[PDB]
């Protein structure tokens, strides 16, 4: 054999496929921004009606 | 200022003592005001624009 050099063949820019949280409660609820001047205000509290 | 002297012949007389007295001007410790808002206190720009 001819002892030809090794080298670390690392490719940072790939990764592997990990794990996540699956987040389909969070997916499917309701979304609402309030509005940040008006919440602090308020006192990071927010009332709405129901239905007579 | 200078003393008067009297008379023709002043050979028994002290001249007057030039005195070059000096009066100080002097910075006080700088006045300062301190406050703070928390990151949810900063969402109404009120509070920066008043206590400014």
């Amino acid at each position: 054999a001819n002892q030809l050099a090794k080298d670390l063949e690392i490719m940072f820019e790939n990764y592997v496929e990990g794990f996540e949280a699956a987040c389909v409660v969070s997916r499917n609820a309701k979304k609402f921004r309030p509005g940040d001047t008006a919440m602090q205000r308020a006192g990071d509290v927010l009332y709405r009606p129901q239905h007579y | 200022h200078m003393n008067i002297e009297e008379g023709l012949d002043l050979s028994s007389k002290t001249p007057t003592a030039l005195v070059q007295r000096l009066v100080p001007s002097v910075f006080k410790e700088p006045k300062n005001i301190l406050y703070t808002l928390d990151a949810r206190e900063m969402r109404d720009p009120e509070h920066k624009t008043e206590a400014g």
